[PDB]
C-alpha cells in the first residue's frame, strides 16, 4: 500500500510516460528552448527564496548531515530555472524548458497526485504579450501533437486588475483577504453585502459579476479604474489574447479577474487550461517575476489517461529450435534479432520453455532454415 | 531502411528476374512501368527494390547504395566487378559479346577502328589476339556504326543475331558467353547475412 | 550554492542526459523489460522491508501529514522492483526495467553524487546461470551503443563460496567479521597469520592468495571444500560468466571471490563494472533475494556516462527578423512549413520576439535571400 | 584542383598526423624497432627486386638524369627494409620500423589515397609464431594508445593452407585460378559443383564451407590433408594468434581462409584490421620472404587514423599589441620570460606585428591588467 | 611522474620508518630538517617521497596524490580509513589511546565534556560504553584541557605515561592499542603493483 496521491506507473502506461515525456521534450527544444536538469534537492535559502506560505508548506524538509542545514525536496521547478537564469541568462531573452519530478506534502486537488512529473517552459526578458503568445502557439503545437479527442478549455485571468482596485481604494490586508476568499468561493451574495461598505466597493462586485464579459468590461467600470492606465492595459491583453486562441488554435476561451491563486507569484496574465471537465487544471500558466519572465508547466503523468499510442510488437523466439542451432546459426539469428529490436520489436530470448513476454503478439518461428515471424 | 537494398536492371534482365524474386519472398506491388517511382516496396517488408539502367547496377552496388544486385556479365566486365562478389550466374538473360563486321566486306590493312559500348572490354579482347585497335565509344544503335564508315567493326551483345542480319552485318568472333549475375556489396555480405542466406538458397534451389 | 555531491546538469548536458535515459530505455525494453516507474516516496514499511543498515541510513525520512507515519526518499529502486513483482510477477520468470532519481543522505565515493540517475534491469523466478548471461548481452550491448573510448573493466566475484567456507569451517562471527576486514584491506601476512589457527585455515587463506585464478581455484581447495556441491557450481557459474564475457564481447574480466561488499543482499555470483581508473564501479551487479524466488539485476548513474559520451553538435538557428516581418501571410505560411520541416529533423529553429532575440550557441541563420530561404553558417 | 586521391591535410589535421606520426614511430623504438628512413626514389632495380606485378604497375617511372637509368617512386617500403637487411641485418633476428610517404599510380579502393602515409615495422630472422605474437603485441600497444572509440575487427588467413593442397591434389594453374576466383567471390555452389569433379576436391570445398571454425577445420579435411605436416603446422598458428588475440587483447577475430590477396608475396600467416565498417583494411601484415630468410610485418596508412582519433583542443594565445609597446625594455624581458614558459607548455603565442594581427582560431588573449599579465578567454 | 609516492608521517613516525626503507630500495638523499624541499627523491629512481604532516597522510593516499603511505592507526580510525587499503601493521612508534582526567579528581553529575584531537574516536569510544558526550575539538596541548576546565577528561595518545602525570593527570580507559600502518592507494594497488610488491615484501621480511 502506497500514501495516499502515490502510485506507481507501470507497464505500457510506464512506456507511454516515457515517450511523452521525451516527445514533449524534444520539440520544445526544437522551439529553441534551452533543456536545464536541475536537482531534485536544495539548501532551502536557495530552493525557497521568495516562496510563498504555499509552496513551503508544499516542501518536505530534510536535514543535511555534512552541513546540518536545511534541504528541501523540490514541490516546484520554477525558483530553480529563476536561479539558473540569474547565473547564466545575462540581460537578453533567454528560453529554459524541464522535465522532473516534484513532492508535494499535500495533494494540491481533492485526490490529487503528490508526485507529478512536471514539465515546462519559460521565456525571460521579453515585456511584450508576444512573448506570452508564443508560449501558447508552443503549448498548443504540443497538445495537438499528443492526437487527444479530449478538449482542452482555457481560462484567461489577470491579476494587476483586482491589485489596482485595491491600490485606488487603498485597502487593508484583511479587506483584501476577505475578498479573495469571497472571489475564491464565488460567494455573490455576500461579496454584494461587503462591497456596499468598501471604497469603490461597486468595482470589486463588478469584477465578479461581470468579469466574464471582457469586451464590456472597462464601460462598468467607475472613472477612477476607467483612468487607470494598468487596468485599461491588462483588459486589452485579455482580448488580445482570448482573441488569438479563438482564431489561430479554435479554441473556447473564458475570462475570470477573479482567479487570484498564486497571488504572490503572478505579476500580470494567468493561464489555466483545463482537460475536459477534471477540477484541477491541467496547464497553469503566467506572467511573474527587474527581469520579465513568463511559462507554463503541466503534469505529464495525467496525459497518460488522454493519449494512446500504436500497439506494441511483442515477439517471443522459439526456445527449443533457437537450442538446436550450431554457432553460426546462432550468431546469424542473434544478429537478426539485433534488427528486429532496432526497428523497435520487443524481442524475448527464452530462458525456459515456459518462459512467456506478457501481452505476446508474435512468435519468431523457424521453417526450413529461415526464422519468420507469426501471429499468435 | 534497415531492410536489404534490391537493384535490378530495368529492361531485358528484369522480365527473365520476377520469377526468381516470387520464388524467394520478393515480388513488386506496383509494375515499373506504369509507375514513376525509384523505390519499391515488396512482398517481403526486409527488402527493397530499385529499377536502375542496367549499366548502373554495379555502381549502386559497389558503393553500399544497393545490398546486392542482378546485372549483366556484359556490364560486369566493362565496368570491372573489383569490389562486389558475383555469387551466383543465374542463367538469365543468356546472349554473347561479339565482333561485328559488315558482310562479306574484307579488313582495311590499318589499326581496326572499334565502335562499341563495351571499350574496356574491346580492347581487352583485341589485346589478347594481339592486334592493336582505335576504340570509338557510343551508347546506342551499334549496327549503324560500320554502315555510314564510323567503324570497321563493332562489339555488341548478340542472341539469335537477327538484328546483325537485318542490318547487313554478320557476326566475327566470339568473345565471350554472357548471362545475369547476382552481385553483393562486400560489406553488406557480412553485416547482412542473415537477411541475404534465404535469398540465396532460393535463386540457388529456381535453377 | 548547492549541496556537496548535488549538481545541476544543464544544457548540451541535460540535453544528452535525456538522450541517454530515453535511448538507453527504450534499449531494456527492446530486449523484453517491462518499463516500471514507481514513485519517489513510499511507507518505510514498503521501501525498507529487508533492507541493509547501509541502505537505512542512505535513506531520508519524511512524515505524511495525513496519515502521520513515516516515508522516506528512495535511495534505491529495485525494493521498490520487489514490491511490484509479489503484486504482478505471478511465478514464472518477468523482467522490469527502471530509470529514475534517488537520493543518498552521504555520497559513496570521494566528491560522489547523491542524487544518481539510477538506470536498471532485473530478471525475477530464474535460478540458472542463463539469467545472469542475458542481463550481460543487455548491459553490453547498451555500453556498446554509446560509442566510447573509455573502457569498461568487468570484475567478478561470487559471494557463496566464502559463505560456505564458513559454514563448512563452522566460523564464529567475530572470525567472519576478521576475516572479511582482513580481504577487504588485502592484509595477506596477517590473513596467513590468523588461517593457521582456523578450522580450514588454508581454504580461506587460498581465496585470497588463488582466488584470481579461476581455472584451477576448486583444485587448490580442501577436499571437504571440493565436496560442497555449492561450492562447485558457485566456481563453475564465475568460469561461464567470465568465458561469455571474453568471447561474446572482448571484455578485460577479473575475478575476485574475496570481494565482499554487501554480504547482506548478495546471494550468488556479483558483477562490478569500472569505467577507466575510477574507483566506484560505474556498474554494480548480481545475484539477490526476489521474496523462495530468485532474482539477479544491475544497475548504474545514467549521469557518470555523460563524461564519456558524445552526441553530433546541435543545429542551432535564428530566422531573421526583418525579413520574416516584410513577408506576406502566404509568404510566412511557406516559411512555417519550411521551419517545422527543420525542427522534425531535430534542427532548433528561434521565431524571434526582437531584432535582438538571438539564441545561445547560434551556428545558422535562415536568411532571405532572392526569394529563397536559406540555411548560411554564421 | 588536386588529382583524384591527394589530398592536402591542414592545420589541425596536420598537427594531428605529425603528432600520430611521432608517438606511432617512438612507441615502434620503445618497443626495440630500428627506425630506417630510406629515399623516396631508387633505381628499379633494387626498388622493384622481385616485386609483384601489381606493385609494379603501382611505381611510377622516373629517368636518372646523371645516368640515364630507370628510378621508381617508392608504393612500398617494404622492398627498401629487405635491401637494408640484407647489408645491416646479419643472421640473427633484426627488427625495423618506418614511416614515410609512399606514391601509388591507383587509388586501392572506391576513393582511395594515392599518397599514403605508410608507417610499419617488421622482424626478420625468426621462423617462430612468437614474432608475429609481438608484431600483434606492439600494433596493439599502438592502437590502445591512440583512445579511439572506433572498433578494430581482425581477419587472419594462411595461405600454406591453400598452397599445401594444391601442392597434394597435384592442380595445374588454371583450376588453382578457378578456385582463387570462387573463393573471392565467395561463390559456394559453383564450388560445390567444381569440387565434385577435382582431386582431393571436398578439402577445397571444407575451406570455403568450413574454414571459419578453426577449431574443427584439420578434423574436416582428408587424412592425406590431415598427415601434412605444413598444414597442421599452420592450423595450430592460427589458433595461436586467435587466442592470443581474444585473451591478451579483447580483439574480436574471424578467420578465413580462402583470403588468398597477395598470393605472390605472403608465405603463411596474414593479417588484416579492419576499422568500423570501412572496406579496405586499416592494417595489412603476414608472413613473407626476407631474402632463406624468415620476415613478418605489418603497416598502415597513418593518414587514416585522422578522422578516429581526437587532441585536446589547442591554446592559441594573443599578445596585446598596444599593451606590449607600453613596456619598458625590463618590462618586456619579463613578458618574454613568461611567453617561453608558456611555449615550453604547448601554448601557442602569436608576437603581433600589428594591431590588426590575429591568429586563426584565438582562444585567449594575453592582457596586462594592472601590472599583471594573465590569460582571459575570448 | 611515472613511479611511486611515498606520503610519510613527518614527526615520532618518521624516525622508526628509515630503518625500514633502508632495507627495501628506499633512502633519503638529503634530510627532513635541514632542507626546505616538500619532495624528496630516494635511492630508488622509481620512489619519492612526500613528508607530511602525520595527519595528511591518509588525505594524499586515499586522493591519489601518493600511491602509498606511513600512517598512525590512531590518524586512520579518526580520519576513517574508508577509501584506502590497510596492507600492514608496521608495529611501530606503538602507543595507546586513552581516556585520562585529573588525579582522583571525581566524575561530575553531568554530561562529560571530553576535549580531544579525536572527535571521531572519542564519540565512538563513549558510545560503545553507552555514554552521551560534549566533544570539544584541540589540536595541541590536551593536557592543559582539564587543568583550566575546559573539559572534564581527554582522549590523547600515551605511550609512558610521564607527560599526563608531569600535569596532575591520570589516565583512565585503555580505548585501543596504536601502531603505524602501511596504506595504500586502492587504484594504485591495482596499476602499480609490479613496483609495490618487492617494497612490500621487503617490510614484510623486516618484522
Ligand atoms: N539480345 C540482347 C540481349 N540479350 C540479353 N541481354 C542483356 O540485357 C542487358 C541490356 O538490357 P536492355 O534491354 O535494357 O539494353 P538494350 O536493349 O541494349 O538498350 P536499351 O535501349 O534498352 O537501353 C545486357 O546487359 C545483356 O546482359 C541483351 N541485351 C541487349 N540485346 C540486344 O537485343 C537485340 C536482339 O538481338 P538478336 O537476338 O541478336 O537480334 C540486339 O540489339 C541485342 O544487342
Ligand atoms: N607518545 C606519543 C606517540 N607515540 C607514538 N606516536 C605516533 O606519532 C604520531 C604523531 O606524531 P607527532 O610526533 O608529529 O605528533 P605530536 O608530537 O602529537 O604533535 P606535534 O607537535 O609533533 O605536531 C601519532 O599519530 C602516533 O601514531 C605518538 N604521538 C604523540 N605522542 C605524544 O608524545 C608524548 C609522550 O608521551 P608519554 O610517553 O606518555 O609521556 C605525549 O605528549 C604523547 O601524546
Ligand atoms: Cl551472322
Ligand atoms: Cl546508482
Ligand atoms: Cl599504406
Ligand atoms: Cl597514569
Ligand atoms: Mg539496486
Ligand atoms: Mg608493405
Amino acid at each position: 500500500m502506497l500514501p495516499d496521491g502515490v502510485a506507481d506507473v507501470l507497464f505500457e502506461d510506464a512506456h507511454k510516460q516515457e515517450v511523452l515525456r521525451h516527445q514533449l521534450t524534444q520539440q520544445l527544444i526544437t522551439h529553441g528552448y534551452q533543456l536545464v536538469s536541475p536537482p531534485m534537492i536544495e539548501f532551502t535559502e536557495s530552493l525557497l527564496s521568495g516562496a510563498s506560505e504555499d509552496l513551503k508548506r508544499q516542501t518536505f524538509k530534510i536535514i543535511d548531515q555534512l552541513t546540518g542545514r536545511l534541504m528541501g525536496i523540490r514541490a516546484d521547478i520554477t525558483p530553480q530555472i529563476l536561479r539558473i537564469d540569474a547565473h547564466h541568462g545575462g540581460d537578453g531573452i533567454a528560453r529554459y524548458c524541464y522535465a522532473g519530478d516534484v513532492i508535494h506534502t499535500l495533494p494540491s486537488g481533492l485526490f490529487g497526485s503528490r508526485t507529478p512529473l512536471q514539465l515546462g517552459a519559460e521565456i525571460f526578458g521579453c515585456e511584450s504579450i508576444a512573448a506570452d503568445i508564443e508560449l501558447i502557439d508552443v503549448l498548443f503545437s504540443m497538445i495537438n501533437s499528443l492526437d487527444m479527442s479530449a478538449v482542452l478549455h482555457v481560462d484567461l485571468g489577470h491579476v494587476t486588475i483586482f491589485k489596482r482596485l485595491a491600490e485606488l481604494a487603498a485597502l487593508s490586508a484583511s479587506d483584501t483577504e476577505q475578498l479573495m476568499q469571497l472571489y475564491a468561493n464565488k460567494n455573490l451574495p455576500e461579496l454584494k453585502q461587503v462591497c456596499q461598505v468598501l471604497p469603490m466597493g461597486s468595482d470589486f462586485y463588478t469584477l465578479a459579476r461581470f468579469g466574464h464579459d471582457i469586451a464590456n468590461l472597462l464601460g462598468r467600470l467607475s472613472e477612477n479604474a476607467q483612468q487607470d492606465t494598468k487596468i485599461v492595459t491588462a483588459i486589452d491583453e485579455l482580448q488580445r489574447l482570448k482573441a488569438h486562441l479563438q482564431v489561430q488554435w479554435q479554441c473556447a476561451v473564458s475570462i475570470d479577474v477573479t482567479e487570484l491563486s498564486g497571488y504572490h507569484y503572478h505579476t500580470g496574465i494567468v493561464f489555466n487550461g483545463y482537460i475536459n471537465s477534471e477540477t484541477q487544471p491541467l496547464v497553469r500558466g503566467g506572467r511573474f517575476d527587474p527581469r520579465q519572465a513568463t511559462g507554463f508547466s503541466m503534469d505529464v503523468s495525467r496525459l497518460l489517461a488522454h493519449t494512446q499510442l500504436d500497439a506494441p510488437f511483442i515477439v517471443l523466439i522459439d526456445y527449443d529450435a533457437f537450442n538446436n542451432l550450431d554457432s553460426a546459426q546462432r550468431q546469424l539469428l542473434l544478429q537478426q534479432v539485433a534488427s528486429l529490436r532496432q526497428q523497435g520489436y520487443r524481442v524475448t530470448m527464452p530462458l525456459t520453455a515456459e518462459d512467456m513476454p506478457v501481452g505476446l503478439t508474435h512468435r519468431l518461428s523457424l521453417a526450413d532454415n529461415q526464422w519468420r515471424l507469426h501471429a499468435v | 531502411f534497415l531492410g536489404l537494398t534490391l537493384a535490378l536492371s530495368k529492361g531485358r534482365i528484369l522480365e527473365e528476374t520476377m520469377p526468381l524474386l516470387r520464388a524467394a519472398g520478393v515480388e513488386l506491388l506496383e509494375d515499373p512501368e506504369a509507375s514513376r517511382k525509384l523505390i519499391f516496396p515488396t512482398s517481403n517488408p526486409n527488402v527493397r527494390v530499385l529499377i536502375l539502367r542496367a549499366s548502373d547496377v554495379p555502381t549502386y552496388v559497389e558503393h553500399g547504395a544497393a545490398d546486392f544486385g542482378v546485372a549483366g556479365k556484359d556490364v560486369l566486365l566493362e565496368h570491372g566487378a573489383n569490389h562486389v562478389y558475383e555469387l551466383l550466374d543465374l542463367k538469365i538473360a543468356q546472349c554473347k559479346l561479339m565482333t561485328a563486321g559488315v558482310k562479306d566486306a574484307p579488313l582495311p590493312n590499318r589499326r581496326l577502328r572499334i565502335a562499341t559500348k563495351y571499350v574496356n572490354v574491346a580492347r581487352a579482347y583485341f589485346a589478347s589476339q594481339g592486334q592493336q585497335v582505335d576504340v570509338i565509344k557510343l551508347y546506342g544503335s551499334m549496327e549503324l556504326a560500320p554502315l555510314v564508315g564510323l567503324g570497321d567493326l563493332i562489339v555488341d551483345v548478340v542472341d539469335t543475331g537477327n538484328t546483325l542480319r537485318a542490318n547487313g552485318l554478320e557476326a566475327r568472333d566470339h568473345i565471350c558467353d554472357v548471362s545475369s549475375r547476382l552481385i553483393v556489396n562486400q560489406v553488406s555480405y557480412k553485416r547482412k547475412f542473415a537477411l541475404l542466406e534465404p535469398i540465396l538458397d532460393s535463386f540457388k534451389n529456381s535453377i
